[PDB]
Formats: C-alpha cells, structure tokens, sequence
C-alpha cells in the first residue's frame, strides 16, 4: 500500500 | 477500483441538529483507512476524519466517524451555520485511492414557491442579431423546479439553459434563471413568450408571458 | 505553518500538456506523500496520483497512467503536476494536497489522509479563444414588477474562459442580489446572470448599474439597467 511508506520511512528517521 | 457509495445525496435538516452520513465501499477497506472531508462552497477540502474513527486536531468534536470493514459513517452532533456544505469521503486502504460522489448537507426551512420574472431581450443585443429572453425564478424550497419555454404556445427544444445559485446563507433559498436564445429572427416572426414553472409548492404551475411590444 | 502554494491558472489547448506546481513551506518536504486531486466543473473530488519526493516514489492512477507525470524538487520543496493529451474533459480545479502528521506538536508521522491543500488550481481546456463578455440589460418591467418589488439584472454573455465576477452599484447593492453559477453554452463560450430586487417605488428616483469584471481579459465594463 503506497500510503504506508511514509510511514516505513518516518519509524527508520526515528529509529536512527 | 473500490467505489465509495454515499448517501443520501441530500440530506436536508435544520441547524442544531445531528447529521449521519453515510459511507459504504464497495469491497472491505483495509486498516479502517478511511477519511471524510468538509468542503465549504467557494473553498477547499478541509480533512475531518481519518483512520475512520481518528481526528486531528483543529477539528472540533462535534465530528465523529465510525463503522469499519465495509460501513462507515460520519456524525455531527450539533449541526453549526458553517457546517452545512458538502461532505466526501475517501479510501486509501490500498494504492489507487478513491472518493465518493459526495453528500450535500442542506439547511432544512419552510416551503416557498418561486417569485417568477420575466425579461425580454434588450435593443442592445438584438442590435447584435441575436436574442435572449430570460426566467427567473427567485427565492425558492426546495431547489427541484421545472422550467418550461413556450413560444407563441409552442414547446420549446434544448434551445434553453437553467443555472442554479447555492442554497442562501441568510435565508435558505435557491433561485433559478432559465435562458431561452434565439435569432433576432425567428424571434422576429413569433408573438407572445411564456415560461411555465411547476414546483412542490405550487399547486398549478406558474406562467410569466409578454408580447414583444411592452414594457 | 505547512502552507501550500499552486501556480496560477491555466488556460491550454486540446491536445497541449500542462504543467502545475505547488511550493510546500513550513514542515519536511521530502519525507511526507504529496498527491494531486482535481474537480471537474460541478462535481466530485477524483484523485490522480501522489509521489514521496525522498525516492520519487511515484503512484498514478490508472485512467491517467501513461499521460501524467509527477515531480517533486527536494532543493526547491516543489512538486509538479505534468498532464498531457489535455481533453476538455480535463478541465477542472487542480488540487495540491500532503498527508498530515500525528499530533501537529508538530511534524513527525505519516497518517496518509490529505491534512493540507492549496488554493486549487483552474486548468480550463478548450479550443475557445479568450474574449470578455457582451454585457446586456435585463430592464425592470411590467412584467419584472409585483407589488412594492421589481427584479432587474444583467446577463454576462460568450466570455471565455472562467471565471467572471458581478457587482452592483460599485458594491452598493448588496442584498437581493443573486449570481448564478456560469453554463457552458455550445459555442464554447461560458454565459451568465447577474439579478436583484429592488423596491419599484425606486425606479425612477434610483440608477442601477451592474459592474462586471472578467479578469482573464482585462475586461471591466459597467452596464446601466433601467426601465423598459
């Protein structure tokens, strides 16, 4: 689901 | 593609009142993705909801969205002057996201049949070779009306066009104009022109005719 | 803030390609999806595409695959709307629309729905060409007169394109007054009315002029209604 990436992405940003 | 099945498409109810309108998709949306939008006449979507239940916030708390799977619903509590616009909700549970055709939210008053006038086309236009003779009818409830051009007790052809404003912020009403278009002639070579009005509040239709000559 | 800006109107022609830009500013650009959603004249919202600027992760829809384009500039936090075999069908308002984030305390964490839009963009296409309206009289009649109120008015005719705007008596006639919505005659060309009530004791002892301005020309002509 293409609507889901950012959130992929958001979780690494944060993870590290 | 999933489709977004809305209704009613008009729900009609006065201010202060709650409103429930419904959502339902034609496959099971997944994660409950669903957001419902308020778009205000003249402006853009403003988001509502999302998630189906989720909120942001700025959003006030008369909005409230539930259901899931396949039936969702958007709640307002107390329905506030603002709130009377277009609502549309969207699902975005897989790629290709998807609206539904939207549901008008009108304010709910009391009967009023349209004040029918009449104008004839000006000098200045038939100077042109062209004429325009045009049907208002003004300040009326609901906004379902029937126009009918009647030339010389001829009926009329697709040779007319009707525009309707959005419902009246200070009084709740629609008006309506219905333009009939002809040559200098043929408009030249016929006598009386007449509109012919039927609407829910009326009991025999309404005719607004003159004779090319008054004034 | 998160404030999106689109470029001005357009106006192409069937077959041409156009191209819409929308300028984010006040929260992360290239992190965050970014999709367009247009509305033709009179209906509902119908959502084209989207694109995450990081990777330019692109995701069109399918009755525009292999016709549109989407872009983002992550030096410029912009992104581009590029559609061409432009029909009339085409015309619509085109929206700029990113994807909120959870807690606006602040940016940070996707929640797919669109929390941010622009103005809206109107693309008209048509093989029409640019003209202002033909402004004529509707005089207050016998027949536009009942009891103590009269209806006079004003029709906006063969402009092109949208949109036109009505005022009467440099804004000194506010009340009574209803616009409707412009219709597309066959022509090509866009019509419309502009009417008010008016007390009919007044008629005589008044003067009621309808100031139209279609911007799109550079038009701005003043037409004076009066008694038939």
């Amino acid at each position: 689901n293409w609507f889901n990436i950012t959130n992929x992405l958001w979780l690494i940003k944060k993870k590290k | 593609e999933i489709v977004l099945t809305q209704s009613p498409g008009t729900q009609s109810l006065s201010p202060g009142e709650r409103a429930t309108l419904s959502c339902r998709a034609s496959q099971s949306v997944g994660n409950n993705k669903l957001a419902w939008y308020q778009q205000r006449p003249g402006q853009a979507p403003r988001l509502l909801i999302y998630g189906a239940s989720s909120r942001p916030s700025g959003v006030a708390d008369r909005f409230s969205g539930s259901g899931s799977g396949t039936d969702f619903t958007l709640t307002i509590s107390r329905l506030e002057p603002e709130d009377f616009a277009v609502y549309y909700c969207q699902q975005y549970g897989q790629s290709l996201s998807t609206f539904g055709q939207g549901t008008k939210v009108e304010v709910k008053r009391t009967v009023a049949a349209p004040s029918v006038f009449i104008f004839p086309p000006s000098d200045e236009q038939l100077k042109s070779g062209t004429a325009s003779v045009v049907c208002l009818l003004n300040n009326f409830y609901p906004r379902e009306a029937k126009v009918q051009w009647k030339v010389d007790n001829a009926l009329q052809s697709g040779n007319s066009q009707e525009s309707v404003t959005e419902q009246d912020s200070k009084d709740s009403t629609y008006s309506l104009s219905s333009t009939l278009t002809l040559s200098k002639a043929d408009y030249e070579k016929h006598k009386v022109y007449a509109c012919e009005v039927t609407h829910q509040g009326l009991s025999s239709p309404v005719t607004k005719s003159f004779n090319r000559g008054e004034c | 803030q998160v404030q999106l800006v689109q470029s001005g109107a357009e106006v192409k022609r069937p077959g041409s390609s156009v191209t819409v830009s929308c300028k984010a500013s006040g929260g992360s650009f290239s992190t965050y999806a970014l999709s367009w959603v247009r509305q033709a004249p009179g209906r509902g919202l119908e959502w084209m595409g989207g694109v995450i600027p990081l990777l330019t992760i692109t995701n069109y829809a399918p009755r525009f695959q292999g016709r549109i384009t989407i872009t983002a500039d992550r030096s410029t936090s912009t992104a581009y709307l590029e559609l061409n075999s432009l029909r009339p069908e085409d015309t619509a308002v085109y929206y700029c629309a990113r994807e909120g984030t959870t807690g606006w305390g602040w940016l940070g964490k996707p929640i797919g729905a669109f929390a941010h839009w622009g103005q809206g963009t109107l693309v008209t296409v048509s093989s029409a060409s640019t003209k202002g309206p033909s402004v004529f009289p509707l005089a207050p009649s016998s027949k536009s007169t009942s009891g103590g109120t009269a209806a006079l008015g004003c029709l906006v005719k063969d402009y092109f394109p949208e949109p036109v705007t009505v005022s009467w008596n440099s804004g000194a006639l506010t009340s009574g007054v209803h616009t409707f919505p412009a219709v597309l005659q066959s022509s090509g060309l866009y019509s419309l009315s502009s009417v008010v009530t008016v007390p009919s004791s007044s008629l005589g002892t008044q003067t009621y002029i309808c100031n139209v301005n279609h911007k799109p020309s550079n038009t701005k002509v003043d037409k004076k209604v009066e008694p038939k």
